[PDB]
RNA sequence: CAGGUAGACAGUUUCUAUGGGGCGUAGGCCUCCCAAAAGGUAACGGAGGCGUGCAAAGGUUUCCUCGGGCCGGACGGAGAUUGGCCCUCGAGUGCAAAGGCAGAAGGGAGCUUGACUGCAAGACCCACCCGUCGAGCAGGGACGAAAGUCGGCCUUAGUGAUCCGACGGUGCCGAGUGGAAGGGCCGUCGCUCAACGGAUAAAAGUUACUCUAGGGAUAACAGGCUGAUCUUCCCCAAGAGUUCACAUCGACGGGAAGGUUUGGCACCUCGAUGUCGGCUCUUCGCCACCUGGGGCUGUAGUAUGUUCCAAGGGUUGGGCUGUUCGCCCAUUAAAGCGGUACGUGAGCUGGGUUCAGAACGUCGUGAGACAGUUCGGUCCAUAUCCGGUGUGGGCGUUAGAG
RNA sequence: CUAUAACGGUCCUAAGGUAGCGAAAUUCCUUGUCGGGUAAGUUCCGACCCGCACGAAAGGCGUAACGAUCUGGGCACUGUCUCGGAGAGAGGCUCGGUGAAAUAGACAUGUCUGUGAAGAUGCGGACUACCUGCACCUGGACAGAAAGACCCUAUGAAGCU
RNA sequence: GACCAGGCCCGGGCGACUGUUUACCAAAAACACAGGUCUCCGCAAAGUCGUAAGACCAUGUAUGGGGGCUGACGCCUGCC
RNA sequence: AACCCAGAGCUAGCUGGUUCUCCCCGAAAUGCGUUGAGGCGCAGCAGUUGACUGGACAUCUAGGGGUAAAGCACUGUUUCGGUGCGGGCCGCGAGAGCGGUACCAAAUCGAGGCAAACUCUGAAUACUAGAUAUGACCUCCAAAUAACAGGGGUCAAGGUCGGCCAGUGAGACGAUGGGGGAUAAGCUUCAUCGUCGAGAGGGAAACAGCCCGGAUCACCAGCUAAGGCCCCUAAAUGACCGCUCAGUGAUAAAGGAGGUAGGGGUGCAGAGACAGCCAGGAGGUUUGCCUAGAAGCAGCCACCCUUGAAAGAGUGCGUAAUAGCUCACUGAUCGAGCGCUCUUGCGCCGAAGAUGAACGGGGCUAAGCGGUCUGCCGAAGCUGUGGGAUGUAAAAAAACAU
RNA sequence: UUCUGGUGUCCUAGGCGUAGAGGAACCACACCAAUCCAUCCCGAACUUGGUGGUUAAACUCUACUGCGGUGACGAUACUGUAGGGGAGGUCCUGCGGAAAAAUAGCUCGACGCCAGG
């Protein structure tokens, strides 16, 4: 035989999910035009 | 049945290393043999370590094909100083000992 | 096979490295035999391939043997693991890195010197070709 | 009172790293590698030495260059001593290696005793103890004409703290005083305290008659990882087979799978995982002994040899041994190999982790001991739950039943 | 002729084992080889002597009688066995009385397979199981006991030499 | 005719034998034994227990009293 | 070596145990030494109180190296060719002058290789130091609004030397550099680093050490990292190029293969290229040896030329040997692609275990594998809105860090 | 103000070899003798005192890349970080640094002081 069993900490070295495609490494988060700030939350009326 | 671990633990090397300051009497290189032979301003010791005689840098430089000369300069160098850190932290140790 | 003197007996392993850049040219001979995989190559196996493709030339021509083992693996008995005491006189071992061209052979004609290092090729623990003295 | 003198008797010691042992090995110092280009750095990793030696092999002044090949010279040759050229550091340095050292630190000659005293700014190394280097000052010198150099050796190893004792010496203390006995201080000596940071000035074994506190930190049985070893298969083909590598074996080699042997690690378990064999009783794998189908055959037919699919079913009764294994007899279609912690001792019994008694051989001075042999030698248990085989009762099945 | 050693020399000791025995309670190789017994005999008996590692009062070699001694074989005899079967009691099962115990973190306490301190009802996926008794069986709960007698550690204890 | 009431023979090993032995896992081939041999002991004996006095030995006297080893009986028991 | 009492509450470097809350900080499993190894003393690394300090993190520069790579200039070691110091035998009838030699070997040259204890060389990093450089926030400010810069204020962070005072000194895995092993182990020992230890959450089916990530607390808030978007289970049965037909999609190799999708070379064709049918395949000749025969077909040696459109002392079978069947090659009919090598991508076989799908499940020819494009899901991360506490800090408020 | 010749220092270390030149001055060999001195023997070396000729040896200058020394650029191995593949041995990417060997070349040194003519 002669051939090693890959034990624990090897196996989550080797069976871990990677995301092996170079196109879903580049991917960043989506960009929306920015807005203008939102108002007060309340206001005293008296 | 080994014949074996025979350890030493003998320490030796380059104390000062080049453009550093050295002092009277700072060994400068403990060497086996002479692989940093004596030049100028230092002197070789008994078991012929390089000891620096007088204040300054020290260099290294060729006299033959492998030579190398531990040899020590004498540095009147750099008056100018812009440190500006150092007068913020004694300033703020002025100020936080007459804040309280 | 065996160098007769030794400046060592026993000395330790040694790990593979890439492309051997010096051993992969043709000093002599026309064929050779390249190796693209680094391992090791005892001198049994250099005894093996020899017999093979000496006898499998058998009419005309010479062969090269290009390496030689010089160093030796320590194979430690049976006896309940400490000690490295005796393995010395055991097995030889040639390192073999890629790039590095194991036999040659000269004197034969093409497909006699392809069935020669082809079946030569079988007698050995890595995956190699035949190279042309381009 | 003094000498000798019995484990008769008493108090004790009988190291550790380790292979967690008889059978070994090592313990301290130095050099290279491992050591991954500062320094450091471990393993019962790979190689060696040391426990000194020198009145010069220390100091100083001065001179000189070795080592090897070739050529010449009836002793004398390959090689002694001598002459000449070539290579120029390959020789040498009291001894191991490393780093050094060519008008030298290597060889010779003269004079010599710094192989001194009192020291010492500053550094390295740095748990501490230690250990290493040192400019510079005074005295008194050695060499040299002087300059200067000399506080041992080209360097790194050649060693040991403390307590105590001893010798030589001293303007120190002298238990009322003067002394003295004794003690300091200084210079040195005495340990293979070698298990070398040294337990004491002084210390070996056995326990199966044993006992306690612990450990899975640590072995055995078993499981797990590994697969060197083992089983099985496959790649190449020098051959053997009257010719003929591949009907059948296949040397020299190579590549795998399995976890069934012996191993390696010590990862669960020692506030307890009960080993080997047998009986009873399963179940499962196929690497097929037979039964069923087929290919090839150096298959004329019978019987085969090898191989493919196929694990439904079977795989005897005995003599020996505690036996597994194995040998033999009578056969049989064949008398398969293994997993399930010996598969299975909360289902059951013998050899054994050979328990306590005894004997033989051998070892030991002896107590005792042997992976030597023989005789005898208590083995517990009312099922809580899961699991199983039977057998009900309730309720449900959309009204209730047979 | 193949042998084997009557016999010889040499080294070292204090001396080099005498009679008898001898694969033995002693023999590792070894189930040594031969013969007997058996259909078949690692056990037994009779021999050879290559006695790892017998041996002459730690006695050696024998033998009548004796032994809840060990061991080999044979006759008679039988459920030991092939290969079980029936019957009688005391239990076991049911009813009425009396009524414990070891054990116990709480238990709403499945199988396979995988993972995990590397042997999981408790974690993951799938499959299978209405609830709850009674009578049997003991594979698991690393079941109960009992701070492992074996192994090692302790600058432990004790006996003995 | 119930209950009661020897199974036996052929070999070998060890221990001569009847006995004793680990109360509660070993009854033996172990211990003892009759017999043998060595050695000590002259009585105010040796030896044993006790600092001692003393006691057993023994109210006995080498055909007796200790102690060591072996284990009837038959043949012997070698060399250093 | 009895039992009871007493010393005695013996001793235990061993085991178990040691009880209320909140806040801040926060290790180590290393070295040295040890009659020591599971103990301890010191150092390293905590807490608190200080005293000196001005650094940390980025960038650049300078120093010594001798590791990786590399190389044969030294030390070895090694493959081959030539000249080959010298030997091997035939040898002569001898004090012997030198004759015979396709054979083995010191030395050199050339072509080559290897080495932890080899270095003519020599990095990248790392170590020591020097040098350059405001880390966020608030506010004022040049008639002033932007912006540059400035004024002021607040906060955060490094190290050395101490005082008091602890633990820890059994580590584990993963990457790299190695030694022991068998370059076997979740193995053992080291060197730098990351995690666990002492770390929760998400992804990994489950699962300490693998990736993201650092949990003060609340919200029935939003955006994301790792990773995913058929259903179980949140988000795309999303789009466009190619591939796979083995459920590969979890798996292991040597080796085999007209598998399929390509890519690079080289050789033939409209003067007919491949595959099949048909025709020819002959003369010397049975080349010369052997054999009874060997006529191509048991074999040995070369292994011809001629007619020609081409024929090989033959490619295989067969025969006692022949004869003969047949092929390499050429001729003829239809006709337009055919070879033979390297090579990847994904595949096939090789590929077989013992209780039962066992590979998350269902399943899917895409919901699989490669290349891009847009969005979403996705943590206790971040943001937002509100509390609490600690440090500044010495009252409160407010601020920043935590 | 060049040469000459005692002197150093930086050095890429500048050397071997083939060629040409120098004796006005200088430096160097050669002949004669030995008083201080001297060789484990020799006036070979060293010293003193003179004849004083030559460049022969030795020094100095100018050329050559035939050896020797030195040595690139580009590449490439390697490596720091950030990752990926493989069962293992081990390999491949982004950015940074960057070899060695070989080769093209470079090198028959360069700066100062003082005394002549």
């Amino acid at each position: 035989s002669s051939r090693p069993q890959k034990k624990g900490t090897a196996h989550h070295m080797k069976t871990r999910p990677k995301k092996t495609a170079r196109w879903d490494i580049k991917r960043g988060p989506a960009v929306y035009p920015p807005l203008p700030p939102l108002p007060a939350e309340w206001t005293i009326v008296s | 049945t080994k014949n074996g671990r025979d350890s030493k633990g003998q320490r030796l090397g380059v104390k000062i290393y080049g453009d550093q300051v050295a002092k009277p009497g700072a060994i400068i290189i403990r060497q086996r043999g002479t692989k940093f032979h004596p030049g100028k301003n230092v002197g070789i010791g008994k078991d012929h370590t390089i000891f620096a005689l007088i204040d300054g840098l020290v260099k290294f430089e060729k006299y033959g094909p492998d030579k190398k000369k531990v040899s020590v300069y004498p540095r009147e160098i750099q008056p100018e100083n812009p440190n500006s850190y150092r007068a913020r932290k004694r300033e703020n140790f002025r100020l936080q000992r007459e804040k309280k | 096979l065996s160098p007769k003197r030794t400046r060592f007996r026993k000395q330790h392993r040694g790990r593979m490295k890439g492309i051997s850049y010096r051993g992969n040219r043709i000093c002599f001979g026309r064929y050779a035999l390249q190796a693209l995989e680094p391992a090791w190559i005892t001198s049994r196996q250099i005894e093996a391939g020899r017999r093979a493709m000496t006898r499998n030339a058998r009419r005309g021509g010479k062969i090269w043997v290009r390496i030689f083992p010089d160093k030796p693996v320590t194979v430690r008995p049976a006896e309940t693991r400490m000690g490295s005491g005796k393995g010395s006189p055991e097995y030889w071992v040639a390192v073999v890195k890629p790039g590095r061209i194991l036999y040659e052979i000269s004197g034969v004609a093409e497909n006699i010197a392809r069935r020669a290092v082809a079946i030569a090729a079988s007698k050995m623990p890595i995956r190699t070709q035949f190279i042309i003295s381009g």
